Order: structure tokens, then C-alpha cells, then sequence
């Protein structure tokens, strides 16, 4: 229903970034239904893992999936490090004022 | 310790007293890693187990000890010193696999 267009991605990575601070507790079984679930397309677990990334309580989700991690021969592990590199990164202003 | 069990497994009864003689030893001494792993391990094997229908030989037996549905607990109780959240994920398995 919500559609794929892009800024209702960017919409959707904001909704779940306030549920995981206000702390809804209605919203990790929704998690749970995503990261274990088929017929999903990718690319809603890749922004939900985005929002996850971004998030104070990221370790939490960590000790929550350890065996999922681990035992699916490392190929959503390997994916968040991609994710990690494109989407988790900042402009370094300090070195270019720094650089002139 | 386990392996000449997990190689040999069948569907005869000493398999289900197995299973509740450690469900009693864990309510004693609350080593939940421990009991965790050991759980881990049998899953695939009762899995298969069912496939082949719980009516023969002792297989629904089997199946009830491994679920917890065997053993005699309190008339009360808010919940047991060995589940936590965390352990949800093994009954959402158990239902998408075993149904």
C-alpha cells in the first residue's frame, strides 16, 4: 500500500527511528516479523537495518539475533558492513577547514 | 558428552526419559547456556522425527517431552527461571516446522 517511491523510504527510515526511541514495545515484534520473514523485497530489510545502524540501541538487536548472525553463513552480516560503509557516513568539516 | 545419542537416534522410549531427566536437572541447578545448547543440538533430529508422523513407535511421546508438555510443574506459576525473550525464537521455529 505505502508504495516504493523514495521519499517514502526516507519517511519510513524516520517513522522507525522515533518507534526505537520512544519505546513502543509493540514495534520489535514487527522487527522480528520483517528479519525472519520471506516474500518481503530486500530493500525494506535494507532500510530497516539503515534505521537500526543509525540507532542509540543498536547493540541491543545484536545480542537479540546472535544465532541468526552467526549461523546463516555470515551473508546478513556481510550485507551490513556494505550498508554500513555506503549509508552510515558523514563530511569531515573540521579537516577541510582545517585543510583551508 | 551427547554424540552416541544424537548418532544413533530413533523413535524408540528411553529418547522421551532423556528429555525429562534433563528438563528436572536444569530446574535444580539454572545453567541456562547450557541447557540451551544441549536443546540446539536435538532440533533438526525431532524435526525430521515428525515427518514421518507422530503415531509410530513412541514419536508423539517424544514430541510432547521435547515441548515441555510432560513433565509435572506448579499449579501457579508466572513463568520459569529458564525463559526469557530472548526464547521466543524457538517456539516461533518450533510452529513454522513442526505444525
Amino acid at each position: 500500500k505505502i508504495g516504493e517511491s523514495l521519499p517514502v523510504r526516507r519517511s519510513f527510515r524516520n517513522w522507525i527511528s522515533e518507534r526505537l526511541l520512544l519505546d513502543d514495545q509493540s514495534i520489535k515484534p514487527f522487527i522480528a516479523e520483517i528479519v525472519c520473514g520471506e516474500g518481503i523485497s530486500n530493500f525494506w530489510k535494507d532500510e530497516l537495518w539503515v534505521a537500526v545502524l543509525l540507532s542509540d540501541n543498536s547493540s541491543i538487536f545484536f545480542n537479540y539475533f546472535k544465532r541468526y548472525l552467526l549461523s546463516s553463513d555470515q551473508n546478513l552480516l556481510k550485507r551490513l558492513t556494505f550498508l554500513l560503509r555506503l549509508a552510515c557516513k558523514d563530511v569531515d568539516y573540521d579537516l577541510l577547514k582545517q585543510l583551508g | 558428552y551427547i554424540k552416541p545419542f544424537l548418532d544413533g537416534f530413533n523413535g524408540s522410549e528411553p529418547i522421551s526419559e532423556l528429555f525429562k531427566k534433563f528438563i528436572l536437572v536444569e530446574d535444580r541447578l539454572n545453567t541456562y547456556a547450557k541447557f540451551w545448547k544441549v536443546w540446539d543440538l536435538f532440533f533438526d533430529k525431532v524435526v525430521t522425527l515428525c515427518k514421518d508422523g507422530d503415531r509410530y513407535w513412541y514419536v508423539d511421546k517424544i514430541i510432547k517431552s521435547y515441548l515441555f508438555a510432560e513433565s509435572p510443574w506448579k499449579e501457579n506459576s508466572n513463568g520459569w527461571h529458564t525463559f526469557k525473550d530472548s526464547n521466543s525464537q524457538f517456539f516461533c521455529d518450533v510452529s513454522r516446522t513442526m505444525g
